[PDB]
DNA sequence: CAATCCAGACTGAGCACGCTGTGGTTTGGTTGCA
RNA sequence: GGCCGUAGUGCUUGCUCUGAGUUUUAGAGCUAGAAAUAGCAAGUUAAAAUAAGGCUAGUCCGUUAUCAACUUGAAAAAGUGGCACCGAGUCGGUGCAUGCAACCAAACCACAGCGUGCUCAGUCUG
DNA sequence: GATGGCAGAGTACTA
DNA sequence: TAGTACTCTGCCATCAGAGCAAGCACTACGGCCGATTG
């Protein structure tokens, strides 16, 4: 037995670790080896790293999971559809929806005639002439008034219901409504009418052009307003314009309602809203209201329609058929120009497949952005094409009816429209006046997102109740689904428990049985003073009542003054009095108590005692519900309490938020000794007068008893499950579940006894949300930047570029316009001093002409330019192109700056961890390794586990000449948790005042403290500290300059560090998502069973879960004999379920004989094999492989590299570059073992002699561009899949090994977590 | 002539012995005891054959009868310290623990040569041959000892139980010792005169005249003889001044020791291990009675005797072994006490070793009876020189009782400590009780001692 | 009035380690005689 | 530094929805040519599928997490591998692993006395 | 984004 | 010579939205909270 530490480095996609002793030497022991091979017994270093893929979220599982359902519910509709149509499309066609279902489908394979709709040739023809386009038959559907054949009729709702549109705009729309200024001008005419005392008049004022505006709804209010004389915004003419743009305004300032009054157009509570404020104010504005809600409707209908509607009622079906006209017309004109201005590309253009044109338009896969870059140059190199440019330019030009900006199509036009045509439709045909509300509840029925799936106890995504068993459809929806329970269960499966009482749902923040708690709490840690008093007093029971029952059940706020005056001076009749412990102001008050007494006006019935169920139903029911109808339906119960008035002011009022206490711990359990619960107690404890934390921690109680009884039932979970349940990202989580097994497997191994000390580390850690974000800003701000000059998100993902456009063009600390031509001139200045924190977001990043502007460089930026540009950056926060945290960083000088106690603060946390998540991680370190008690049931801290920051072990590294470089190899990772283990014993060792800080468990002197506590590594700081370190009140050395740097140099050039990569079973996809065309080729995977792959298309690039080796025999040639075969098989995720039901019966379908269940062996991805002079590889696929040998570069060429190609960029570096250019002959070196290695294992010929001639071409380069590219070739010799690298401006390419016919002789390696354990299995043998 | 005139005692012609007064005695056992199996353990072939002759006599005899029983043990050979004769022993190990346990009455060698007085000066010493086999044993008992042997000339093979008490049995000795003293009871009552010493099997008969061991011997080979008990005549010292009994020499009433005792003694090189150097230590510590101031002689050579040491033979070691080799050269003449004069014991201390000597009266002058000493406890190491005295003569009187068999003796020492016990300047209050007895020990006039004595 | 900045000693209890004395089990050795 | 309150950002989980995209089929191509071929015309839409599929038959579920080898188990799970030193090109080598009595020594348990450090309560001081 | 699938052109060995 | 059969090289990967609810983690802002010294 010796004593020893274990150190972690923790990443994403790595777990370093490393054993050291007393002496920071890490240890070797011979370690035996299972199997069959001849090797018995390996040493191995007791240090390495674990490499594993990146977890990930389940954001795209859950948005294929509502993919699926959607495409199941359309399904369903149509299948409703075709139900209600049946019986008489029985008489009609009975064949229709046969014919129907099988249109996917060949001729031969078709049962019936490949006609769909008519099934005769000349039928088709004719129908397919008369409408060109599903919108000539809607709108002919629409307008014409004589029969329509049954088919057709079904066609167009079938459409309509297929395809309906956003539900985004609740309530209805009309599309009668179309113009916007005629609308306008009768809105201002009804205004004029009713608001007879000043005139309104809009003429001569564009308001089409203004209302219609791209712009922002807010700015087209401002320039409605300003266009608009006498009368400004929130006027009353304001907020009716507001309120039709779609902003909601408060009507309390038109008014003097005194409540909110707010009103929004869309929403579904529009007509209560509405309802009341008419109730409140006088019916005659209601004239006013639906002239503001008819103009809303056009202004949101004019963007799509762009059709007049005094001729048709299928306003959509118009306008699609105008483009389609539209098309047809400039089609001809473009054939007719090109044919005579143009014949040398008319081929090219228009029959052409493979390039864009109107044959890769139409015909190809080119989109309409594509079609127009390829058609913009040469329809400006002709004539005649003005107005084609001015179409192309307004993006009008040869538009396809379906489109990508199809999505602002609302379902209420689709609604109309259908509902035009049952109309029209329900003369003749009786079942369609039957049937016609039910056909419109197909269309506009949607599952509410409270409800959720409608399952039957088969789902873990489902908590909707039922009422009843039978089927559930739209039109029964109401009477089967428990909508109000649904609602409820939707709301309480997430949110959180009690943290004491974990068995209990949390109450409601705003629950009385809460606030009451708050208040006594607050009121029984307060002590008054008096005259006459020899020692404060507690304020007793009785006292406390009557303050609670005369003060906070009468005023919202309670206060000191108020305290002394209403009750001590007026009832205690004690003029001096002296409260101490409370501030002038009480924190908690009664804030729900008198909401409910301003509305239900019975101060009886909220003080009384029996009603508190009905109180705390109230409350939960108004925190759980949002919408108004589920609330009415809930507080229906309590229609018989209180009168209408006073139910509508309920439903109207809503609570919003979630307590952190249960019921039950607050109110329900009761003491042991005298049935008290925690409430009464708080209402009078003796004099006492303790609080919650006080009742739940006192010994004599039975509080704590109670309290942890229960957090012991059900007992802790399993690790999987805390880490889970742990909040992070799931790669943080895979790689601290990883950290455990390692640290686990490192006790067992070293002798099962637990390490002295644990140190870990863990790192920290978008172009097209970065272009909407400034389109966005733009908009707000009403500028013309991206008019001037338009950018691509490409472009936009330069760092320079994109603060440029954010900051407008303009200077962040002057008042000048920076040229965006004139770039990659300037300097990027941080809001915060980089020397204070490590933080290069665009939250703190500024970009400005020069970074001197700012003045002092080692705080804020100087308070004359924040006096200067706080109106900028203030309208730029309005804009949102910066942030609030940006914005409050900003203007810190006039609050008052940097102080030294910020000062000393930022320098302090940067050597200082204190993420939840580190401390999850050491939490669960801690209880996993000291489990045993001390006499009074005290925990022994048997291990210390330390956490440090990154900062220690990099400034160790630079300070100390141990540079590390990342393109080398993988054993970065094992020596950064080498160097984390012994500089955070050496930490702990040297200070033991500091283990609060780290181990888990003035203001000018704490600056410089926390500056130089790494100093006791230094040696000449001019200061001379002694060679030895030592404690302090103690023998113990915690350092030796003379030996310890020279270990730890010896450690960080060892050959052998354990690199292992975790191998995975692969999951997920079956195969690439792209249909692909048909195509003669057995890749092809069909998309159904009976769909023929050389027939219909399908998918490929299956992807293969995990290889197989199978020995069994094959039949080859004509004599059908057996041959022996050894290979490896494949199993793609798609028959891995068929593979493991039957191994035997699908390996002879695959063609295998006489297989042997035996010598199956299952191979994941990434198994290493160990072939020759130690090569290894790893399988990649059952027909690839990767790289599996590390290149142990020596310290002196990695410290070369560094210093020449000079990581992370006076007489220091003076004497660096001396270095370099004294070991100039350093790159031959490197270049030769680069060579070496990868003739010995790499055996890439090819790519070898390539980079071996680029080198010699590109020799007499700077010493500097030369390393900076040595460091690029170390791709070709490295681990993992092949990648593809660049030396100056030649390019060598990936060479893969594509066959792994040689792995089935080499050595098979089962590796554990450390790579310590292995089986060698000989597959010669097999 | 005396094996003619009583041929029903001598082994050599009366045959087997057997007790024709002892009842059969059931060997009792515990009421939660179970029988027993155990293989017979591998033998080598020369001991096989060693007490091969010994079943085949001591089946003739009806000592040994086949039997089938569940209690097995295995036979064991132990060969006499002369010859190869290989006596036979049964080997009861797990029959001892299962046996139950009695009192045992043996009598310790140290007390029977002090009853034996200098008056007798005729002595005849009778070993009784084949002792243990002399008392029948119940035939219920019996399966409870057997053992397992196969000889194909024999032509029987299976348990072979005792039919009389075995050897190797750790009652057998206190069973024998308490049947023959009943026997002998009878004898001593009809002769006040003889002296009669009984070790197990071996009797020793003291007389006053010639003609008086004459009688006496005639009388106790009668009595013998009736009785069933065999005495060996090949050695059987009858009517002789010089005899041998329990390793010691008896001579003119003296208990001098035997020449060939002290050549072992010497004979032996100088020891170069401690195994060596463990074994001569017993050879001196038998004769310590003889040497005076063992104790302190042999001091130097303990400290090597541990198990956990280094064999540094230094010169101090070498003169502590020279020591020893020359004292039992010229070792003294030990008288027999005398329990009817009383005794004397001198007591002296030097160095932390208790020396002395007890002696009793001879004519006008002093004979040694035995010499004692002993180390001092660590406790009384440290203590002055005044109250080491006082410990070293409460250590020396222990020792002393053990050989006066309680008769009061006095305590004579150099200083005059015997006063500073009543009045000195827990282990305290009991040392004042030991010597301060008056019926036990007193202390006489005080006076110096010979440093030889 | 405004802003900035726990340690030691002694007493009582539980030990825990080192030394001395007694009691007891078992292992080596020593003879004796069995 | 701590608390209380709020304003914002980011991330995670779950639910309800929309627009496209892809694939097969339908939308009769014409003329001159034996045939390839050439010249014109046409192009905008619709049906079905959108992981194969499953049984639990629901307007449900099916791409997250977890997973070296061997033994024991239905399974959940539990077990399986010596140490030190000198070295270093992916780890190597060396070395170790029968009975009786009394007296003396090692070690063990229990108790009594002395010296000394750790933990808890109290007091005082700073 | 990167790494494995896949089609196609190219070269090689045997019936 | 025809037919498999293995190897190297370049292309290619479904994408965009709209709401709702709960939770955690972190970042600023306002207000507190004591005692001592200048």
């Amino acid at each position: 037995d010796k004593k020893y530490s274990i150190g972690l480095a923790i990443g994403t996609n790595s777990v370093g670790w490393a054993v050291i002793t007393d002496e920071y030497k890490v240890p070797s022991k011979k370690f035996k080896v299972l199997g069959n091979t001849d090797r018995h017994s390996i040493k191995k270093n007791l240090i390495g790293a674990l490499l594993f893929d990146s977890g990930e979220t389940a954001e795209a599982t859950r948005l294929k999971r509502t993919a699926r359902r959607r495409y199941t519910r359309r399904k369903n509709r149509i299948c409703y559809l075709q139900e209600i149509f049946s019986n008489e499309m029985a008489k009609v066609d009975d064949s229709f929806f046969h014919r129907l279902e099988e249109s996917f489908l060949v001729e031969e394979d078709k049962k019936h005639e490949r006609h769909p709709i008519f099934g005769n040739i000349v039928d088709e023809v004719a129908y397919h002439e008369k409408y060109p386009t599903i919108y000539h038959l809607r709108k002919k559907l629409v307008d014409s008034t004589d029969k329509a054949d049954l088919r057709l009729i079904y066609l167009a709702l079938a459409h309509m219901i297929k395809f309906r549109g956003h539900f985004l705009i609740e309530g209805d729309l009309n599309p009668d409504n179309s113009d916007v200024d005629k609308l306008f001008i009768q809105l201002v005419q009804t205004y004029n009418q009713l608001f007879e005392e000043n005139p309104i008049n809009a003429s001569g004022v564009d308001a089409k052009a203004i209302l219609s505006a791209r712009l922002s709804k807010s700015r087209r209010l401002e320039n409605l307003i300003a266009q608009l004389p006498g009368e400004k915004k929130n006027g009353l003419f304001g907020n009716l314009i507001a309120l039709s743009l779609g902003l909601t305004p408060n009507f309390k300032s038109n008014f003097d309602l005194a409540e909110d009054a707010k009103l929004q157009l869309s929403k579904d509570t529009y007509d209560d809203d509405l309802d009341n404020l008419l109730a409140q104010i006088g019916d005659q504005y209601a004239d006013l209201f639906l002239a503001a809600k008819n103009l809303s409707d056009a202004i949101l209908l004019s963007d799509i329609l762009r059709v007049n509607t005094e001729i048709t009622k299928a306003p959509l079906s118009a306008s699609m058929i105008k483009r389609y006209d539209e098309h047809h017309q400039d089609l001809t004109l473009l054939k007719a120009l090109v044919r005579q201005q143009l014949p040398e590309k008319y081929k090219e253009i228009f029959f052409d497949q493979s390039k864009n044109g109107y044959a890769g338009y139409i015909d190809g896969g080119a989109s309409q952005e594509e079609f127009y870059k390829f058609i913009k140059p040469i329809l400006e190199k002709m004539d005649g094409t003005e107005e084609l440019l001015v179409k192309l330019n307004r993006e009008d030009l040869l538009r396809k009816q379906r489109t990508f900006d199809n999505g602002s199509i609302p379902h209420q036009i689709h609604l109309g429209e259908l509902h035009a045509i049952l109309r029209r439709q329900e003369d003749f045909y009786p079942f369609l006046k039957d049937n016609r509300e039910k056909i419109e509840k197909i269309l506009t029925f949607r599952i509410p997102y409270y409800v959720g799936p409608l399952a039957r106890g088969n789902s873990r995504f489902a908590w909707m109740t039922r009422k009843s068993e039978e089927t559930i459809t739209p039109w029964n929806f109401e009477e089967v689904v428990d909508k109000g329970a649904s609602a409820q269960s939707f709301i309480e499966r997430m949110t959180n428990f009690d943290k004491n009482l974990p068995n209990e749902k949390v109450l409601p923040k705003h629950s009385l049985l809460y606030e009451y708690f708050t208040v006594y709490n607050e009121l029984t840690k307060v002590k008054y003073v008096t005259e006459g008093m020899r020692k404060p007093a507690f304020l007793s029971g009785e006292q406390k009542k009557a303050i609670v029952d005369l003060l906070f059940k009468t005023n919202r706020k309670v206060t000191v003054k108020q305290l002394k005056e209403d009750y001590f001076k007026k009832i205690e009749c004690f003029d001096s009095v002296e409260i101490s412990g409370v501030e002038d102001r009480f924190n908690a008050s009664l804030g729900t108590y008198h909401d409910l007494l301003k509305i239900i006006k019975d101060k009886d019935f909220l003080d009384n005692e029996e009603n508190e169920d009905i109180l705390e139903d109230i409350v939960l029911t108004l925190t759980l519900f949002e919408d108004r109808e589920m609330i009415e339906e809930r507080l229906k119960t309590y229609a018989h309490l209180f009168d209408d008035k006073v139910m509508k002011q309920l439903k109207r009022r809503r609570y919003t938020g979630w307590g952190r206490l249960s019921r039950k711990l607050i109110n329900g359990i009761r003491d042991k000794q005298s049935g008290k619960t925690i409430l009464d107690f708080l209402k009078s404890d003796g004099f006492a007068n303790r609080n919650f934390m006080q009742l739940i921690h006192d010994d004599s109680l039975t509080f704590k008893e109670d309290i942890q009884k229960a957090q012991v039932s059900g007992q802790g979970d399993s690790l999987h499950e805390h880490i889970a349940n742990l909040a992070g990202s799931p790669a943080i989580k895979k790689g601290i579940l990883q950290t455990v097994k390692v640290v686990d497997e490192l006790v067992k191994v070293m002798g099962r006894h637990k390490p002295e000390n644990i140190v870990i580390e863990m790192a920290r850690e978008n172009s097209r949300e970065r272009m909407k974000r400034i389109e966005e800003g733009i908009k707000e701000l009403g500028s013309q930047i991206l008019k001037e000059h338009p950018v691509e998100n490409t472009q936009l993902q330069n760092e320079k570029l994109y603060l440029y456009y954010l900051q407008n063009g303009r200077d962040m600390y002057v008042d000048q316009e920076l040229d965006i031509n004139r770039l990659s001139d300037y300097d990027v200045d941080a809001i915060v001093p980089q020397s204070f924190l490590k933080d290069d977001s665009i939250d703190n990043k500024v970009l400005t002409r020069s970074d001197k502007n700012r003045g002092k460089s080692d705080n804020v930026p100087s308070e004359e330019v924040v006096k200067k540009m706080k109106n900028y950056w203030r309208q730029l926060l309005n804009a949102k192109l910066i942030t609030q945290r940006k914005f409050d960083n900003l203007t810190k000088a006039e609050r008052g700056g940097l102080s030294e106690l910020d000062k000393a603060g930022f320098i302090k946390r940067q050597l200082v961890e204190t993420r939840q998540i580190t401390k999850h991680v050491a939490q669960i370190l801690d209880s996993r390794m000291n489990t045993k008690y001390d006499e009074n049931d005290k925990l022994i801290r048997e291990v210390k586990v330390i956490t440090l920051k990154s900062k220690l072990v990099s400034d160790f590294r630079k300070d100390f000449q141990f540079y590390k470089v990342r393109e080398i190899n993988n054993y970065h990772h094992a020596h950064d948790a080498y160097l984390n283990a012994v500089v955070g014993t050496a930490l702990i060792k040297k200070y033991p005042k500091l283990e609060s800080e780290f181990v888990y468990g003035k203001a000018t002197a704490k600056y410089f403290f926390y500056s130089n506590i790494m100093n006791f590594f230094k040696t000449e700081i001019i200061r001379k500290r002694p060679l030895i370190e030592t404690n302090g009140e103690t023998g113990e050395i915690v350092w030796d300059k003379g030996r310890d740097f020279a270990t730890v140099r010896k450690v960080l050039s060892m050959p052998q560090v354990n690199i292992v990569k975790k191998t995975e079973v692969q999951t997920g996809g079956f195969s690439k998502e792209s249909i692909l065309p048909k195509r003669n080729s057995d890749k092809l995977i069909a998309r159904k069973k009976d769909w023929d792959p050389k027939k219909y298309g399908g998918f490929d690039s299956p992807t293969v879960a995990y290889s197989v080796l199978v020995v069994a025999k094959v039949e080859k040639g004509k004599s059908k004999k057996l041959k022996s075969v050894k290979e490896l098989l494949g199993i793609t995720i798609m028959e891995r379920s068929s593979f493991e039901k039957n191994p035997i019966d699908f390996l002879e379908a695959k063609g295998y004989k006489e297989v042997k269940k035996d010598l199956i062996i299952k191979l994941p991805k990434y198994s290493l094999f160990e072939l020759e002079n130690g090569r290894k590889r790893m399988l990649a696929s059952a027909g690839e492989l990767q790289k599996g040998n590390e290149l142990a570069l020596p310290s002196k060429y990695v410290n070369f590299l560094y210093l020449a190609s000079h990581y992370e960029k006076p007489e220091d570096n003076e004497q660096k570059q001396l270095f370099v250019e004294q070991h100039k002959h350093y790159l031959d070196e490197i270049i030769e073992q680069i060579s070496e290695f990868s003739k010995r294992v790499i055996l890439a010929d090819a790519n070898l002699d390539k980079v071996l001639s680029a080198y010699n071409k590109h020799r007499d380069k700077p010493i500097r561009e030369q390393a900076e590219n040595i460091i690029h070739l170390f791709t070709l010799t490295n681990l993992g899949a092949p990648a593809a690298f660049k030396y100056f401006d030649t390019t060598i390419d990936r060479k893969r090994y594509t066959s792994t016919k040689e792995v089935l002789d080499a050595t098979l390696i089962h590796q554990s977590i450390t790579g310590l354990y292995e089986t060698r299995i000989d597959l010669s043998q097999l | 002539t005396w094996l003619s005139d009583f041929p029903q005692a001598w082994a050599e012609t009366g045959g087997m012995g057997l007790a024709v007064r002892q009842a059969p005695l059931i060997i009792p056992l515990k009421a939660t005891s179970t029988p027993v199996s155990i293989k017979q353990y591998p033998m080598s072939q020369e001991a096989r054959l060693g007490i091969k002759p010994h079943i085949q006599r001591l089946l003739d005899q009806g000592i040994l009868v086949p039997c089938q029983s569940p209690w097995n043990t295995p036979l064991l050979p132990v060969k006499k310290p002369g010859t190869n004769d290989y006596r036979p022993v049964q080997d009861l190990r797990e029959v001892n623990k299962r046996v139950e346990d009695i009192h045992p009455t043996v009598p310790n060698p140290y007390n029977l040569l002090s009853g034996l007085p200098p008056s007798h000066q005729w002595y005849t010493v009778l070993d009784l041959k084949d002792a243990f086999f002399c008392l029948r044993l119940h035939p219920t008992s019996q399966p409870l000892f057997a053992f397992e042997w196969r000889d194909p000339e024999m032509g029987i093979s299976g348990q072979l139980t005792w039919t009389r008490l075995p050897q190797g049995f750790k009652n057998s000795p206190t069973l024998f010792n308490e049947a023959l003293h009943r026997d002998l009871a009878d004898f001593r009552i009809q002769h006040p005169d003889l002296i009669l010493l009984q070790y197990v099997d071996d009797l020793l008969l003291a007389a006053t005249s010639e003609l008086d061991c004459q009688q006496g011997t005639r009388a106790l080979l009668q009595t013998l003889g009736n009785l069933g008990y065999r005495a060996s005549a090949k050695k059987a010292q009858i009517c002789q001044k010089q005899v041998k009994y329990l390793g010691y020499l008896l001579k003119e009433g003296q208990r001098w020791l035997t020449e060939a005792r002290k050549e072992t003694v010497m004979g032996q090189p100088t020891p170069k291990t401690p195994r060596q150097l463990r074994e001569f230590l017993g050879k001196a510590g038998f004769c310590r009675l003889f040497i005076p101031g063992f104790a302190e002689m042999a001091a130097p050579l303990y400290p090597l005797t541990k198990p956990g040491t280094l064999f540094n033979w230094g010169p101090d070691q070498q003169k502590a072994y020279q020591e020893i080799k020359q004292a039992l050269l010229t070792a003294p003449a030990l008288g027999l006490p005398d329990l009817t004069k009383p005794f004397e014991l001198f007591v002296d201390e030097k160095q932390g070793y208790a020396k002395g000597v007890l002696t009793q009266k001879l004519g006008p002058w002093r004979r040694p009876v035995a010499y004692l000493s002993k180390k001092l406890d660590p406790v009384a190491a440290g203590w002055p020189p005044c109250l080491r005295m006082v410990a070293a003569i409460a250590v020396l009187t222990k020792d002393a009782g053990k050989l006066t068999m309680g008769q009061p003796l006095v305590i004579l020492a150099p200083h005059a400590v015997e006063a500073l016990v009543k009045q000195p300047p827990a282990r305290m209050t009991h040392y004042q009780a030991l010597l301060l007895d008056t019926d036990r020990v007193q202390f006489g006039p005080v006076v110096a001692l010979n440093p030889a004595t």
